[PDB]
């Protein structure tokens, strides 16, 4: 069925609510709480019945062909991924999600560069990683440099899911050489850019300073 | 307490049979209005009925995937069977599979979910390197270090701290599949710059796709030179 909307950030004590519309007419309607990467919790069952273990702050209504969840105050633990199910006539479907993101206050990046082991170099290979730790909001630009030669194509980035609690985020750069083209250059720079700093922050190391 | 739990093979092949298993506890599928449903969710996308079946033995089954499934039970063994035909990259996915309560309320208790992928690549445990503490020495607040959990396949692998004695400030992050078309993944910890050098910190890795289990231990680097 149709969910809306897909995604939202709002800030703590936000009300928020979420549309579920059916094309055909519907009996009850169920919500689901899903944290990410894990398994979905029963928040509403026969339309508006909190389940047990649900902070009365979310509640169901509707009828027909449209329902709602509404979350009266939001707060940094509501992150998570909102599911309506309809099983009270087929065919059984589930919402397309509504990803409930959390704002807060600006928070600058932890920055921490680390050179690859001697034990992976064995191995043919180099990977260097950047972390960046612990930020918000979530766009952050991250350039690696070689001997202040700009990279392009080879590194990845992997951001975290908003933490649950302090409502930040994390995320590692990670960029792969042979051993050859590592030995070929010395400094090895991550230079960092986000909204928290007034300058763009640069970690690096020297091939061989240990 | 009530419990679900997923079992099948963590990578299966394009065009073969997928055979889940779904073993519960602290209730019986012979009791009157009890139900097991299966829900899946491709990386990424939202969650999708699969199918379900009553006490009674009555099955339900989502018309677009009919064709492909088969849901039985064995009330005896305390375990539901989802058996899933002609294997897809598509069907790539986490599937859960739930309790319901036919007049009260559908999925009030899940598995943790079990990740099945489809693909031609073979199985690859995972290779496990340090991400050193740049720091050394202890008064300078707090030092990062992890490690580097690469080449593997296919998701998922688990990583712990000091056998999960540590927790706080850790994060594990979501894999990426390299071009090499294996997935690599980093898992840091933020600690006490005074602890380095004292307190030993090992990450635990688990790959269960290939039954592979690797601790490494992580320490600030001894320098190579003029001493």
């Amino acid at each position: 069925m149709t969910q809306s909307p897909s995604t939202l950030s709002a800030s703590v004590g936000d009300r928020v609510t979420i549309t579920c519309k059916c094309q055909l007419s519907v009996g009850y309607m169920h919500w689901y709480q899903q944290k990410p990467g894990k398994a979905p919790k029963l928040l509403i069952y026969d339309t508006s019945k909190l389940a047990s273990g649900v902070p009365s702050r979310f509640s169901g209504s509707g009828s027909g062909t449209a329902f709602t969840l509404t979350i009266s105050s939001l707060q940094p633990d509501d992150f998570a991924t909102y599911y309506c199910f309809q099983g009270s006539g087929y065919p059984f479907t589930f919402g397309g999600g509504t990803k409930l993101e959390i704002k807060r206050t600006v928070a600058a990046p932890s920055v921490f560069i680390f050179p690859p082991s001697d034990e992976q170099l064995k191995s043919g290979t180099a990977s260097v990683v950047c972390l960046l730790n612990n930020f918000y909001p979530r766009e952050a630009k991250v350039q690696w440099k070689v001997d202040n030669a700009l990279q392009s194509g080879n590194s990845q980035e992997s951001v975290t899911e908003q933490d649950s609690k302090d409502s930040t985020y994390s995320l590692s750069s990670t960029l792969t050489l042979s051993k050859a083209d590592y030995e070929k250059h010395k400094v090895y720079a991550c230079e960092v850019t986000h909204q928290g700093l007034s300058s763009p922050v640069t970690k690096s190391f020297n091939r061989g300073e240990c | 307490q009530v419990t679900l739990r997923e079992s099948g093979p963590a990578l299966v092949k394009p065009t073969q049979t997928l055979t889940l298993t779904c073993t519960f506890s602290g209730f019986s599928l012979s009791t009157s209005g009890m139900s097991v449903g299966w829900i899946r969710q491709p990386p990424g996308k939202a969650l999708e009925w699969l199918a379900d079946i009553w006490w009674d033995d009555k099955k339900d089954y989502n018309p677009s995937l009919k064709s492909r499934l088969t849901i039985s039970k064995d009330t005896s063994a305390n375990q539901v069977v989802l058996k899933v035909t002609n294997m897809d990259p598509a069907d790539t996915a986490t599937y859960y599979c739930a309790r319901s309560m036919i007049t009260n309320w559908y999925f009030d208790v899940w598995g943790a979910g079990t990740t099945v992928t489809v693909s031609s690549a073979s199985t690859k445990g995972p290779s496990v390197f340090p991400l050193a503490p740049s720091s050394a020495a202890a008064a300078g607040g707090t030092a990062a270090l992890g490690c580097l959990v690469k080449d593997y396949f296919p998701e998922p692998v688990t990583v712990s701290w000091n056998s999960g004695a540590l927790t706080s400030g850790v994060h594990t992050f979501p894999a990426v599949l390299q071009s090499s078309g294996l997935y690599s993944l980093s898992s840091v910890v933020t600690v006490p710059s005074s602890s380095l050098g004292t307190q030993t910190y090992i990450c635990n890795v688990n790959h269960k796709p290939s039954n592979t289990k690797v601790d490494k231990r992580v320490e600030p680097k001894s320098c190579d030179k003029t001493h």
